[PDB]
């Protein structure tokens, strides 16, 4: 309940961060 | 039930033989690029590349000019103009160094903390916003593009003893700090005051004005509790709107401020309640300075113990007692695992120890 609601918030917010990571091209080290 | 299985494919000892206190994979590297991680210990910063058949390829070694420096933490970022990677490191000297990982040149440094720095964290949305937490009882927010101190979190209702750890939430709207005063404090950085302080640090130009930049002094957190642990809190990380924190009682506590239904964004600074949602139990990790970690998607939780065992839990399993995976153990890994890091795609898990050893666990 509170678990499923927390997981969805993690899902949605990591998907936001993942789309920003995907849109960039950081030089290799 | 947990499904995650790993196998130890490799290990190495760094030539200095000093304890390794930090390890971080570079999660900014684009999909397809080699998996790079940094380790810190002594006055050393060392970079490695992970290759097939468990190979750990040594790239470069930064040796600090100060032989008395003890690095305790490192964090990766990128230059928002050139897309060039950067590594920030700090420790005993209470000085932050921004190193070019490609050349191993110390690009710039930040003096100001009155004592050692225990952790460095870069904001998840803005690569120029660096948070440092100190033995001087305070946290500092820096803008490494304009070389300014945006804010100092400490004072009247700030930490009363050494700050040990801090974590930004997923979207970077807030920070949870923790220290030796047994408290966990919340600092909202999406407040009108803090967002304006951030904007101002960006508009600061030293070749336009002779006046120095004025940092915010945040004396009051947005929430405070010493009701979770009975001793020093040495590691804190956000899990969605929930908090994971540890002390010496061999458990990582999952909790939230206020009563069970209370919205994180609606709790008042005077909120006196807290809700303990569960515990991730383990053993022989009762000594100070042991960090726990999560993978990018926050589906896995890892923590090393004093005797070289590495605990992993599946965070998709609701009951923390049914979340436990097989304990990662190797008969040759007997020293304290200070920190672990998962690669961005969570395919590799690296553990670093007190005897300068690095252990590589590949996901099966
Ligand atoms: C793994 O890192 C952290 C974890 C949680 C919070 C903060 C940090 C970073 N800070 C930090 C780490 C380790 C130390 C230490 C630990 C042990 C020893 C003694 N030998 C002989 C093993 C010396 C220094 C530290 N002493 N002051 C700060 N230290």
């Amino acid at each position: 309940s509170m678990f499923s609601s927390n997981r969805q918030k993690i899902l949605e917010r990591t998907e936001i961060l993942n789309q920003e990571w995907k849109q960039r091209r950081i030089q290799p080290v | 039930k947990c499904k995650y299985s790993f196998k130890c494919v490799n290990s190495l000892k760094e030539d200095h033989n000093q304890p390794l206190f930090g390890v971080q994979f570079n999660w900014h590297s684009k999909e397809g690029d080699p998996l790079v991680f940094a380790t810190v210990g002594s006055n050393r910063v060392t970079l490695y590349e992970c290759h097939s058949q468990g190979e750990i390829r040594l790239l470069q070694s930064y040796v600090d000019a100060d032989a008395d420096e003890n690095f305790y933490t490192c964090a990766w970022t990128y230059d928002s103009n050139t897309s060039h990677p950067l590594l920030a490191v700090a420790g005993s000297r209470g000085i932050i160094r921004i190193i070019n990982p490609i050349t191993m040149q110390c690009i710039k440094h930040y003096v100001g903390h009155g004592n050692a720095i225990n952790e460095l964290k870069f904001h998840p949305r803005d690569p120029n916003l660096l948070l440092s937490v100190s033995k001087d009882h305070a946290l500092r927010l820096w803008n490494i593009q304009t070389d300014t101190l945006v804010a100092i979190f400490g004072g009247v209702e700030g930490h009363r003893d050494e700050v040990l750890s801090a974590d930004y939430d997923l979207l970077g709207e807030k920070i949870m700090s923790c220290g030796m005063d047994h408290s966990l404090k919340l600092w909202r950085i999406n407040s009108k005051r803090m967002m304006n302080a951030i904007k101002e640090s960006y508009d600061y130009n030293p070749n336009k004005t002779n006046r120095p930049f004025i940092s915010q002094k945040i004396h009051f957190p947005d929430f405070s509790t010493r009701d979770i642990h009975r001793n020093y809190v040495d590691c804190v990380r956000w899990l969605g709107d929930l908090i994971l924190s540890k002390s010496c009682e061999n458990a990582i506590v999952c909790w939230k401020p206020g009563k069970m239904e209370d919205d994180i964004d609606k709790i008042k600074p005077s909120e006196s309640n807290v809700t303990i949602l569960g515990r991730f139990d383990y053993s022989q990790c009762d000594i100070w300075y042991m960090r726990f970690s999560m993978d990018f998607w926050q589906k896995m939780l890892a923590l090393g113990n004093q005797v070289g065992k590495l605990y992993v839990w599946d965070l998709e399993v609701e009951d923390p007692h049914k979340a436990k995976c097989t304990t990662l153990t190797h008969h040759k890994c007997g020293a304290a695992i200070r920190q672990t890091s998962f690669s961005r795609d969570s395919s590799i898990l690296i553990a670093v120890c007190d005897d300068a050893s690095i252990w590589r666990w590949d996901r099966l």
